[PDB]
RNA sequence: GCGGGGUGGAGCAGCCUGGUAGCUCGUCGGGCUCAUAACCCGAAGAUCGUCGGUUCAAAUCCGGCCCCCGCUACCA
């Protein structure tokens, strides 16, 4: 529930629709950006035809006809330029980073995905921007970016805590030593390197370091953010080596 | 080669082998896992423990231990 | 250290310009090193050669030679067949 | 040639000098 | 802890391991998966309790647990001692680890197969290795008597009673068994209780020990925070170690400097002591021990310090490269199917010098009547002047015992 | 301990990004050819290891529990 602030799409617009039923001489589509607004798609506008006419792969189109009278819309997937098929395909993952937030927040607050799209997503639309980038400034800066535009102060915190899930990344290191109490120097040079790492390259989820051979070890930085992977893992691995080299514990990446 | 048994008791080996080399390697099996070592009867049970299987004849009463495979 | 033994088929083959070649096939590619074996065998034969998939190939008839060199190295006389 | 020989002479020397050292 | 180390020697598949199963209940694993399809390969290990049914009749009186109600009646068998075995392999070429093992043994049991032609290539090879080294406490056993004629295990007992005659083995007693079904094993227990007696070892002596395994307790994936130490596996021979003693290994790890070679002693502390599956605070000779350490398990993974020897930290032990052996030869090569006469030793030749538990190779520089000097590859830590050694050659692709003697410093 | 696979009988795609289970073979029937499963046509046949959740909807996404093979290693 992506609700819209219109009754019919404007004619010659591009949007994400979902195929609903495969009929003989066309196919009824649901224009996902208009309250699942049922439109028609004939064959003269299609073009191996059983994976894009799939019962509901979500295909992108151009609106050919909008008969405002009856309430019925035609669409075509021939009349999408392939320089209209990418930037309204990046606009899809931002409009379905939003859908999710208001699909779990409205639920949590126990209200409606209509009163979640009317209040949050139709008053951060007045604030020049896709309502997922007036919340990406919000979760980082503050809840005063949500209050500014007049987004009712019931959604404000349930939004900011339902927006900010895992990503797993690793590396093969080699810990060779000859110290009398070497095992202790390994545990040291790992608990001194895996240190103050939960606040440098910040709120990541867990770090595990373990023997998969004897000298070979895997390190494992899982993180909420994918580009909060190597950044961290690499600082850990850089400090392994440095704190390994300073204390006579030979360390190196594979 | 690979294979599994059908749903009515039939071996489907995935590799086309002549009708002879299956007998010669099905006799050898008999020799190592069914023919007891005391009187050559073929009338045997196959025991299993931790890591020592035994051919147990139903005629004489002895036990031919076998490499467990 | 390890062990492993295998059935060994040795025979005359065919290469381009120049003479026949000698195929030695049927070694266990996990355990045995055809590259260390073959360096050793090219020394005995005194022929160029390679590891050709899971085989060693040796340029010229070397069939009595190789069996005589393989049995020395601690391979079984009874697993080897010169064809 | 003298490439050959120098390394042959060297290998002879080493290997033998290995056999003397041992 | 176990009091004493007993070998189980013999030919390949004669059932040395199966007879350690029927006494201890413990299998060597049969592992490397390649051992699970071959047979035992690394030195097996197994322990047990030998009580005695005082209130009943022998040999069935000789129990394995505190339980006498099995034979006669209940009176809980007085415990006599706890023991431990070392199962050598039986395959001809795994000669070099059985020798190695034999530096730790206080006594042995010769497992002959009742269904094969008696003097089998390794059965003998082992035996004379025994007679050579000094393991004078032997008990022969005729194993597979469950698959033979009652005439056949007697006619072989002739053949054993005639071989065992001109050799040193007076009344070395031949107890027929059936390792498979564990019948007549309690009579083997009466043998081993009588003949393989518990020697005296002076504890005040310089702590010395041999190593024959060593393992990374760390499973695939134990986290760094509870990375337990590396583990050296071997048997004490002289002294007694204690939990929290400073220690060194020898000859120890070698460095690399552009093609150079240089071994050196490693130091560490005893992190933990354990015998069987039970942890101890001290350790004494007889038995194989294990010593948890604080050194990097990468150093002691697969079995890296195999052959090494452990001593007190700040002790006095020469790490020789070159060595003076006084020696003597067998007149035959009791080992090969073939008995071809042992040639006299030639200079600039390769031989496999077993000293202690280490199995080194080395090259011969000098050759006298009975005094040779051997340059080596990996050094040897010579803990005493009473170092028995064993001398092999490559006869035909497979390594063969040919002479023995003593290490001179 | 990590994987890697599991799918008509058989070989296996598909699983990423869920929306009438595909291929090759075999079988079986018919046809074509002089006679060939050579070709042409059709049928049969997998609730996609197992158990469960999420989803309107799953072979797919998810997690416990198995079955073979690489990795590890006898783990004092
Ligand atoms: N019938 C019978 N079979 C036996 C007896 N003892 C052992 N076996 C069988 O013989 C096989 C070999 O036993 P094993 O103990 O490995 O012989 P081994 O000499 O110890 N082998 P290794 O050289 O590795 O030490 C096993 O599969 C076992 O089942 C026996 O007394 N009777
Ligand atoms: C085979 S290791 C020797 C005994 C050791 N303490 C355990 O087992
Ligand atoms: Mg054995």
């Amino acid at each position: 529930m992506i609700y819209s602030r219109s009754k019919l799409p404007s004619e010659g617009e591009i949007l994400i629709a979902t195929v609903k039923q495969v009929f003989d001489y066309g196919s009824y589509v649901s224009l996902d950006e208009y309250g699942g607004l049922q439109a028609f798609l004939p064959w003269s506008e299609v073009s191996n035809i059983r994976d894009v006419l799939k019962e509901n792969r979500k295909v992108i189109v151009k609106v050919i006809r909008v008969d405002r009278r009856k309430g019925t819309v035609d669409v075509s997937l021939k009349k999408v330029t392939d320089d209209e098929r990418r930037k309204k395909n990046l606009q899809w993952k931002k409009i379905q980073r939003l859908d999710k937030i208001l699909e779990l927040v409205s639920q949590k607050l126990k209200l409606s995905e209509k009163d979640a799209w009317e209040q949050v997503a139709w008053k951060l639309e007045a604030k020049y921007g896709d309502p997922i980038t007036a919340i990406e400034k919000a979760v980082k800066e503050g809840e005063k970016i949500l209050i500014d535009a007049g987004v009712p102060e019931i959604w404000v915190k349930p939004l900011l805590e339902e927006a900010s899930r895992k990503v797993k990344m690793s590396g093969l290191i080699t810990v060779r030593t000859n110290e009398p109490l070497g095992v202790e120097k390994i545990k040291e040079v790992i608990s001194k390197a895996l240190e103050n790492i939960e606040q440098d390259y910040e709120s990541l989820l867990n770090i595990k370091i373990y023997t998969i051979g004897a000298p070979r070890y895997r390190v494992d930085v899982v993180g909420t953010n994918p580009k909060e992977a190597s950044e961290a893992l690499n600082q850990i691995i850089s400090n392994l080596i440095k704190i390994g080299k300073e204390e006579n514990v030979d360390i190196s990446v594979v | 080669a690979p294979g599994n048994v059908d749903d009515k008791g039939e071996l489907v080996i995935q590799g086309k082998f002549s009708s002879q080399v299956i007998n010669t390697l099905m006799e050898r099996f008999l020799k190592a896992y069914v023919e007891c070592s005391t009187c050559k009867s073929l009338d045997t049970i196959l025991k299993k423990e931790k890591k020592s299987w035994y051919i147990v004849c139903l005629a004489c009463g002895a036990q031919t231990p076998v490499k467990p495979l | 250290i390890a062990k492993e033994e295998q059935k060994i088929k040795i025979y005359v083959t065919k290469r381009r310009f120049g003479k026949l070649m000698t195929i030695i096939e049927g070694f266990d590619t996990s355990v045995i090193d055809l590259k260390e074996l073959a360096k050793k065998l090219k020394d005995i034969c005194a022929c160029g050669g390679t590891v050709k998939d899971n085989t060693i190939e040796l340029q010229g008839d070397h069939r009595k030679k190789v069996a005589e060199e393989l049995v020395k190295m601690g391979f079984s006389r009874d697993s080897i067949e010169i064809r | 040639m003298r490439w050959k020989w120098i390394k042959k002479r060297i290998r002879r020397l080493k290997r033998q000098r290995k056999k003397e050292r041992g | 802890q176990p009091e004493v180390n007993i070998g189980v020697v013999g030919h390949v598949d004669h059932g040395k391991t199966t007879l350690v199963q029927a006494i201890t209940g413990i299998w060597t694993s049969k592992h490397s998966e390649e051992l699970k399809r071959g047979m035992t390969i690394k030195l097996g290990y197994a322990e047990t309790n030998i009580g005695v049914c005082e209130s009943c009749k022998k040999p069935e009186a000789y129990v394995t647990e505190p339980s006498c109600k099995s034979c006669g009646s209940d009176d809980e068998p007085k415990f006599l001692r706890r023991i431990s075995f070392i199962d050598a392999p039986g395959h001809e070429v795994l000669m070099a680890t059985m020798l190695s093992g034999a530096a730790l043994m206080d006594g042995a049991i010769l497992v002959v197969a009742a269904n094969e032609p008696f003097p089998q290539p390794q059965t003998r090879e082992h035996f004379v290795a025994l007679g050579i080294i000094g393991v004078k406490n032997l008990i022969i056993v005729q194993n597979k008597v469950d698959v033979v004629s009652k005439e056949e295990a007697l006619s072989q007992y002739r053949q054993i009673k005639q071989f065992t005659k001109g050799t040193w083995a007076e009344n070395v007693p031949i107890i027929p068994v059936s390792a498979l079904h564990k019948i007549n094993i309690d009579s083997l227990i009466e043998g081993i209780e009588e003949y393989i007696k518990t020697p005296y070892r002076d504890l005040s002596q310089k702590p010395v020990m041999l190593v024959i395994r060593s393992f990374d307790v760390n499973k695939p994936g134990t986290q760094f925070n509870e990375l337990k130490g590396g583990v050296i596996g071997g048997s004490i021979i002289q002294g007694l170690f204690k939990v929290d003693q400073e220690i060194k290994v020898l000859p120890g790890l070698r460095v690399e400097k552009q093609g150079k070679v240089s071994y050196e002693p490693i130091f560490t502390k005893i992190s933990s002591i354990r015998f069987g599956d039970e942890e101890f605070k001290e350790a004494k000779p007889g038995g194989l021990v294990a010593i948890g350490t604080y050194l990097d398990p990468s150093l002691t993974k697969a079995d890296n310090l195999l052959g090494s020897i452990i001593t007190l930290a700040d002790a006095e032990v020469p790490v020789l490269w070159n060595i003076r052996i006084k020696y003597n030869l067998l007149e035959r090569v009791v080992g090969a199917k073939e008995m071809l006469k042992v040639d006299p030793i030639r200079a600039k030749e390769t031989l496999m010098l077993s000293v202690g538990s280490s199995t080194t190779l080395g090259i011969v520089t000098s050759v006298k009547k009975d005094e040779i000097e051997v340059e080596l590859r990996r050094p040897v830590a010579v803990w005493s002047n009473n170092i028995r050694t064993v001398i092999s050659r490559q006869i035909a692709g497979r390594w063969r015992m040919i002479g023995w003697g003593l290490v001179e410093i």
